[PDB]
RNA sequence: UUCGGGUCUUGUAAUUGGAAUGAGUACAAUGUAAAUACCUUAACGAGGAACAACUGGAGGGCAAGUCUGGUGCCAGCAGCCG
């Protein structure tokens, strides 16, 4: 089903509001939550331009942005496939107590 | 089908080799003999033709009209 | 008056013997190339038109017309464009013919009135 | 990159959008002048005569 | 014979005049128990007549843009379809 569709990149770092989180469960009707690096389990919705174009799954380090007025709340934004995320772990912006390897 | 990164330079820079603005070289290449004669300068080009001034650079007068035809000793 | 100047520097114009500026001139009359050769009166420190004058004497004759702004102006330096100088400044200080173009009239005779009596 | 700042910054196209100042605009007669100018403009002074009227065209 | 007189009219112009007048002031008088206000009226009171008309809307329903720039399934709009 290729053909009804739109048919090497890089990382890109959180900009004052939006962090790199960890899934811990994927949730229904579409959302999912994830372990912030901050101490602190947030629940995050996955947004647009995203929900059936790339998928994830759990054990992925992710990028999400929070929404200023509930914290308790946020969107997942952009995908990190599993190599850059090591790339993650080397450049010390987020803490290293989570290490996700197979 | 490809994004292309920034061409990041590890190089200084290198600019245009600018040519001298030669303020009055002829005086440079005459000297006149008090409202008569006159005489030239550092040499007269050979190769070339009568008129041609030469180049002083060291043990070697050096052409430029047709450049690489005349350095030589003197 | 010098009605024939810019004659003259036209007809050159025509066949592209104007050694304009001052080292072209040099040049040429260290040749026996360059015919008229004019310096202007109005140049500073007066060593260009002094060199001039003992180098011309050596392609002798000379005329000494001055104020060289405007012998630049309409000796063709520069483009009319629409009707008349359309150009900032413009000025050559010093010309040369070696060549002459045309003829008739006003080519020898104050030059010889000027440069050999 | 994939989002340049924020999203859902409450008032986003808003704070960016480039603000364009207001012009001049010489008075239009408001009122029955109004009747005037618009039933001069449609009626009287026909403008477009093939097929609808098409008034306010875009210009092109 | 192409014309072109616009010959007859309509419009369009930051061109250009002189008319007319109220909203506002205000002599007064009337009006009223006293008064305000109105109805009259001296004298004032229009040039950009800045003495300035807003409120919604221009995909359909439903009259009106496939104009410009901005955002880019975000912000938002949308009574419904979107
Ligand atoms: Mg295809
Ligand atoms: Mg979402
Ligand atoms: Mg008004
Ligand atoms: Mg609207
Ligand atoms: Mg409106
Ligand atoms: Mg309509
Ligand atoms: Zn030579």
């Amino acid at each position: 089903k290729g053909r009804r569709g739109k048919n090497k990149r890089e990382l890109i770092y959180k900009e004052e509001g939006q962090e790199y989180a960890q899934i811990t469960k994927m949730l229904g009707n579409g959302r999912v939550e994830a372990s912030c690096f901050d101490g602190n389990k947030r629940m995050a919705h996955i947004r647009g331009k995203l929900r059936k174009k790339v998928w994830m799954g759990q054990g992925d380090i992710i990028l999400v942005s929070l929404r200023d007025f509930q914290d308790d709340q946020c969107d997942v934004v952009h995908k990190y496939n599993l190599d850059e995320a090591r790339t993650l772990k080397n450049q010390g912006e987020l803490p290293e107590n989570a290490k996700i390897n197979e | 089908g490809k994004k292309r990164k920034k061409k990041v330079y590890t190089t200084p820079k290198k600019i245009r080799h600018k040519h001298k603005k030669v303020k009055l070289a002829v005086l440079n290449y005459y000297k006149v003999d008090d409202e008569g004669k006159v005489a030239k300068l550092r040499k007269e080009c050979p190769n070339c033709g009568p008129g041609i001034f030469l180049a002083n650079h060291g043990d070697r007068f050096y052409c430029g009209k047709c450049h690489s035809t005349f350095a030589t000793q003197k | 008056i010098e009605d024939a100047l810019k004659v003259v520097l036209r007809t050159s114009l025509v066949h592209d013997g104007l050694a304009r500026g001052l080292r072209e001139s040099a040049k040429a009359l260290t040749r026996g190339e360059g015919q008229l050769a004019v310096l202007v009166e109005s140049v500073t420190e007066e060593a260009i038109s002094k060199l001039v004058q003992g180098l011309a004497t050596e392609n002798v004759p000379l005329i000494k017309v001055a104020d060289a702004k405007q012998l630049g102006e309409w000796a063709g330096l520069g483009k009319i464009d629409r009707d008349g100088n359309a150009r900032k400044v413009v000025g050559a200080s010093v010309v040369v013919v070696k060549n002459w173009g045309a003829d008739t009239q006003e080519r020898e005779i104050l030059l010889e009135h000027f440069s050999q009596q | 990159g994939k989002v340049h700042g924020s999203l859902a910054r409450a008032g986003k196209v808003k704070s960016q959008t480039p603000k364009v100042e207001k012009q001049e605009k010489p008075k239009q007669p408001k009122g029955r002048a109004y009747k005037r100018l618009l039933y001069t403009r449609r009626f009287v002074n026909v403008t477009l005569t093939n097929g609808k009227r098409k008034m306010n065209p875009s210009p092109s």
